[PDB]
């Protein structure tokens, strides 16, 4: 949490942005991975027009690194027309 | 003194498709080079090296 707020200091964070709640989500990380955290959700963040960095910013880069983590590089549209590609009983055994 | 110093080569981005993640990626990269100072307002560094 130091080291975030260390290396996140020169740069304009939102008012819901908190560490604390995703601690358990950088187990094993360090300082330059931490760095590279918050340059990942600055990119994120100018990319999709927005002007701060809230918490989803941190969120949609961790859960898109790990989306990538087992080779899946998918944008939305894609995504959403493999989604429906699939048919309902055999998605309805991988919901249960 | 074989380097070839390029400025053109006549392939586009949309010759290359099927990796439009990918695309934007590189995208996003190349932009944040030619565009540094209005990131680095931002505190946004680029990668050094992308393999």
């Amino acid at each position: 949490v130091q080291i975030f707020g260390v290396h996140s200091a020169g740069k304009n964070l939102a008012e819901d942005i908190d560490f604390g709640k995703l601690v358990f989500r950088t187990v094993g990380f360090s300082g330059a991975d931490i760095r590279n955290l918050v340059n990942e959700a600055a990119i994120m963040s100018v990319r999709k027009g927005r002007s701060y960095i809230y918490q989803q910013d941190i969120v949609d880069v961790l859960d898109k690194q790990l989306l990538e983590g087992m080779g899946v590089l998918l944008t939305e549209e894609e995504q959403q027309k493999c989604e429906q590609s699939v048919s309902y009983e055999k998605k309805r055994l991988l919901a249960v | 003194k074989f380097i070839s110093a390029e400025e053109k080569t006549g392939v586009t981005f949309d010759d290359f498709a099927g990796q439009e993640y990918i695309k934007r990626e590189l995208q996003e990269i190349v932009r944040i080079l030619k565009n540094d100072e209005e990131f680095q307002n931002k505190g946004i560094y680029c990668p050094k090296g992308v393999l």
